[PDB]
C-alpha cells in the first residue's frame, strides 16, 4: 500500500537527539460511525483530497451491503451488491 | 439529469438509461422472454443478414433480396421480380409482365369489372367460354 | 488483437467489440433511441413470439402464421392460407383456390390480356356484359 | 435456483441468463456477428421507428406505414391503401377498389376461370378480342 | 482504513501504570493458506460478521485471479477476472 500522510492528522513525534525527530503513530481518523453498533457496521476505507470514494462494506440489520460510491458535485457514481438483489451499477446526478 | 441503473439478479438484466420524460428500458428475464423498449426509435443495420428463426419461420434481409418465409408459403421481395408463392399458384410481378398462376381462379365483385386494354387482347380457351346478362 | 469498450455516461451504454476491420456497436442512448450494428450478420431465434408493436402496428411471428398488421390492414401469411385483407377486398392463395374478393374490380392493361385454361371457362353476369374493338 | 454469467474475452460477450430448462444467450461476436437467443419469446416496442438497412433494403415500421422496400420493389403496408410496386407494376389494394395495373397481363388456369359480379360488366378493347373452343 | 477490533482476536497489553491500561499488537489473523505456497499465493481481505467477501488475488500455478465473492445462504456473489478469459460477473445459487 501507499497511504502518505494527509495534512490535518494528529502525530506522535519523539526527539531522539539534538536535531533527530521522528514519527512514530497515528492519533486521528477520518471515518467511523456515529450509531450504537447495533445498526451499523462500517468497514471501509476513505480516499484522495475531498474524502468522496467508500470502498465501504456497511452491514445494517437490514442487509449486507458492499459499495463503491463517488459523490461529485452532481456526477453521484456508485456500484452496489447486495444479498437480496445483488449486483447494481448506477449513474446518477 | 438523468438516472442510470443496470441490476442482475435471480430473474435477469433489468436495465434502463432513463430522463424524466424518456428512457430505453431493457431486460433479459430467466422467464424465455426478452424485451426491448424507447420512447423514440429502434434501428439496426448489418452488412449481410438479419434473419429470424422460429421452426422455419424466416424474415431474412440480403442486400437484395427479402424472404418472408414458412412452410410451403414464401413471399420473395426480390429485386425487381416480386414472387408470391402457394404452390401451385404463381403471381410474378416484374416491370411489365404479370402473371397469375394457378389451377383454378375464382373471381368476384359487385359493380364493376373494367378490363381496358391499349392494343390487342386474346382470350384463349377449351371446351366452355359463357357469358349470361 | 482487438479491443473491448463498455461505458456509461449521461447519455448512455456506448458498446463495442471491435477488430481493425470489424466489430459490433450497439448504444443504448438518453434519446430514446436504441442501435446495434455489426459488420457480417444479425441473427435472433426464439420459441414462440417475435413481436414489435407501434400503436397496433404489428409484426409477429408464431411457429406456422406471420402477421403483418395495422388498423384495417392485415397480410396474413398463414400456412397454406395466404390472406390479405383491406374490407372488403380478400384474396385468398391456396393450393388451388385463388379468389379476389372485392366489391369492385377495374384492370387495365396495354398489350396482352392472355386469358387460357385447361378446362371449362364460366362468366356468369347481370344486365351487361359487353366489348368493342 | 438458477444461473447468470457476464464474460468478456477476445472474442466478445458472451451473456446468458439461464435456468435449468430455459434461458437467454446473447453475444457480441468479434467476427461481425451478434446473435440473441431465448426459450420463450422476444418482444421489443418503440414509439416512431424500428429501421433495419443493408444497402438499400429496409424493413421500416411507423405508426402507419409499413414499408419492405428495397431498389425497384417496394410493399407498402399503409393504411388502408395496400401498395405493391415493381415499375410499372401497380397493385392498388383498397376498401372496394382494386386495380391492377401494369402494362402486360399474362394469366393462366387449368380448371375454372369464373368470373361473376353483381352489376355491370365492360370489357373495353382495341384490335382483338378473340376466343376459341 | 476503519477496521474496528473484533471479538476473538488476541492483543497484547500492557499496564502501564494503576489503573492505565492500553493495547499495543495483535496475535491472530483470520486468512492465511493452509498449502505449501508452491500452489497458492493468496493476498485478501475478509469482511464483516460471518467473514464472507473475500478481496482476494489468488494466483495459483495456472493462472492469476482477481475475485470479490459473497458467500450467503443461496445467494452467492462473484466479480473474476482472470488472464486467459477476463472480465466475469456472475450470480448463482
Amino acid at each position: 500500500q501507499f497511504i502518505p500522510l494527509r495534512n490535518d492528522d494528529i502525530i506522535l513525534i519523539e526527539i531522539q537527539s539534538f536535531t533527530k525527530g521522528e514519527i512514530i503513530e497515528l492519533i486521528s481518523n477520518s471515518a467511523i460511525s456515529t450509531k450504537k453498533a447495533q445498526q451499523q457496521l462500517l468497514q471501509r476505507q476513505l480516499l484522495g483530497s475531498k474524502e468522496n470514494c467508500e470502498m465501504a462494506y456497511t452491514q445494517t440489520s437490514d442487509s449486507e451491503t458492499f459499495s463503491l460510491t463517488q459523490v461529485n458535485e452532481d456526477c453521484e457514481n456508485s456500484f452496489l451488491i447486495n444479498d437480496k438483489k445483488g449486483i447494481f451499477l448506477r449513474y446518477k446526478s | 439529469k438523468a438516472d442510470h441503473i443496470f441490476n442482475l439478479e435471480e430473474q435477469g438484466l433489468l436495465i434502463d438509461i432513463k430522463d424524466d420524460s424518456k428512457g430505453c428500458t431493457t431486460k433479459l428475464e430467466s422467464s424465455g422472454k426478452i424485451t426491448h423498449n424507447a420512447t423514440e426509435s429502434i434501428e439496426s443495420s448489418a452488412d449481410k443478414q438479419i434473419i429470424e428463426n422460429v421452426k422455419d419461420s424466416k424474415i431474412s434481409i440480403t442486400e437484395k433480396e427479402i424472404l418472408l418465409a414458412t412452410k410451403k408459403s414464401s413471399i420473395m421481395l426480390s429485386e425487381d421480380k416480386i414472387v408470391i408463392k402457394i404452390g401451385n399458384s404463381l403471381i410474378i410481378l416484374d416491370d411489365s409482365n404479370i402473371s397469375l398462376e394457378s389451377a383454378t381462379i375464382n373471381i368476384k365483385s359487385s359493380a364493376n369489372i373494367n378490363i381496358q386494354a391499349s392494343q390487342n387482347i386474346d382470350i384463349k380457351s377449351l371446351n366452355n367460354s359463357i357469358k349470361a346478362d
